[PDB]
């Protein structure tokens, strides 16, 4: 009961058969979640469309994922990854921030409890794909307790909003290291055009910053 | 001869500075604005301890007191009485003088009358000017109306009274009528409800102090100090009372009973203390509690 059913895809499918010749099937996608970081997705398949909504939602709580969510509103970091032709990049927010996604990102959203996050879809915008790459990198993300163990040191958060206070989000459970983490003077980190291009203001779009509906 | 301490004075500024307090939680609390995602640093125990010390100076800066200034004197100068042009207008002209690199306490602001008269501008007419030629953040040239007595009772209902400083040293110049009148109005509302918590650890304590060592005020005060086992502020409140009124009866009291630390407190609750009976009980329970912690 406490889990959400959403549709995210239904296709008409058609095999040819020897003595039917052009057969019809339908093809449903439908992720569930129950808004509390746990939620799942599976395809359907059946001659009716009602036969194909039954599968797919009674099977996708069979395969659930679990998602992290940083303060149980958003992601823990910026997530950029590619599932076979589809990327994905998908920006940490602050509250009130709301989901600016694709359609379905949105949904998908939703049923895991994420209420603000940003994301791009570049790429073949497939569904399955798209699903697919979503819970993939939404389930392979670091938290800050995992980052802090794995490295032995303070995790500490910086608002603009609180000044220069510094707020331990998350402490290592074993020794806390001595050394200080190297200061590489310059980062060979790999960067994104988009994002540089918008951070100087060359980024310029009728369609970005539109106003569009609380989402 | 014997000068009595300021508000700048540099012993006065440090009682004051310990008896406001520093929180960073308060003092950094989370604005409600236009945010951003936050960054985060990998920091070992030393690192954090370092910027927590860096956090405890950008505190100390912002809580910066404000200076306590006198009323300023009403402007009544007239510079030229040229008659010749008595009923030559209807409407009176003011001439700012706008050039960029003058303080703009020293910027010649004139009014010619319709009588004729070259005035200086008052100084109502002086912030006025300012205001709309050299617009300060925060400030209306056009008083608003959260001012009005209805509506500041508003704001100390709902224990807004750090937004009420805030927004009356925004609009109004330290020396102002308005200004004082506010704080003063503001600080009268903590008396009387004993809400002096909502100015610890910020900016505004200091000169709430100010007001009530010189009005003799202090036992609201000194009552909320003990009943928060802030004795330390609560005997240099004593001790900043005495120093501002040496010839006082608990002044003398302390001097020929040689009293110090919680003594000063009894000492003051009898003699010039209004609310002695109050006090002694309070500080009573206090000795207690602290016999059963050491017990």
């Amino acid at each position: 009961e406490d889990f959400d059913t959403r549709i995210l895809e239904v296709r008409n499918v058609f095999t040819m058969t020897a003595k039917e010749g052009r057969k019809k099937s339908i093809r449903v996608l439908v992720a569930v979640g129950n808004g509390k970081g746990a939620a799942g997705f599976s395809i359907g398949k059946a001659t009716d469309r009602m036969d194909a909504f039954r599968k797919a939602k009674n099977r996708a709580v069979h395969h659930l994922h679990y998602i992290e969510r940083y303060e149980d509103h958003t992601i823990f970091h910026d997530i950029s990854l590619r599932f076979k032709r589809t990327h994905i990049k998908m920006k940490k927010q602050p509250k009130g921030y709301g989901l600016r996604c694709h359609r379905a990102i949105i949904t998908i959203c939703r049923l895991i409890g994420i209420k603000d996050m940003y994301a791009k879809v570049s790429g073949s915008i497939n569904m399955l794909s798209l699903t697919q790459g979503l819970f993939r990198g939404l389930s392979r993300q670091e938290t800050h307790q995992q980052l802090a163990d794995k490295k032995g040191l303070h995790v500490v958060e910086i608002r603009e909003e609180c000044g220069p206070l510094p707020i331990v989000v998350a402490s290592p459970r074993g020794p806390l290291r001595k050394d200080p983490e190297p200061e590489d003077e310059v980062p060979d980190v790999k960067l994104d055009w988009e994002d540089v291009k918008t951070a100087q203001g060359m980024k310029r779009s009728v369609w970005s910053n539109l106003k569009r509906a609380a989402t | 001869e014997t000068k009595k301490p300021t508000f700048m004075d540099e012993e006065v500024q440090s009682i004051l500075t310990k008896m406001t307090g520093l929180n960073l939680q308060k003092t950094f609390k989370p604005a409600i604005q236009e945010l951003k995602p936050p960054t985060y640093k990998l920091m070992t125990q030393a690192q954090l301890e370092e910027a927590t010390r860096q956090a405890v100076e950008a505190a100390k800066v912002r809580l910066k007191m404000p200076p306590v200034l006198e009323e300023r004197v009403p402007i009544n100068d007239v510079l030229a009485e040229d008659k010749i042009l008595e009923g030559t207008e209807t409407t009176k002209y003011v001439f700012t003088d706008i050039s960029y690199s003058i303080p703009h306490r020293e910027r010649f602001i004139v009014v010619r009358e319709p009588s004729g008269t070259l005035r200086k501008a008052s100084w109502e007419e002086r912030d006025r000017m300012i205001q709309v030629y050299f617009p300060k953040e925060g400030r209306k040239i056009l008083t608003p109306i959260i001012f009005k007595e209805e509506n500041l009772r508003t704001m100390y209902s709902q224990d807004r009274h750090v937004d009420v400083l805030n927004l009356c040293f925004a609009q109004f110049e330290p020396d102002s009528t308005e200004y004082i009148k506010v704080h003063h109005k503001t600080y009268e509302d903590i008396d009387k409800r004993g809400k002096y918590d909502l100015l610890r650890s910020t900016r505004y304590f200091g000169g709430m102090v100010w007001y009530f060592v010189n009005n003799k005020k202090i036992d609201g005060l000194l009552i909320d100090q003990i009943q928060r086992d802030l004795i330390d502020d609560a005997t240099n409140l004593v001790q900043l009372y005495h120093v501002l009124h040496p010839d006082g009866q608990s002044a003398q009291g302390a001097k020929d009973q040689a009293a110090e630390g919680i003594n000063l407190i009894k000492v003051f609750a009898k003699t010039e203390a209004q609310k002695g009976a109050y006090i002694e009980l309070t500080l009573q329970t206090y000795q207690e509690a602290l016999s059963r912690h050491s017990a």
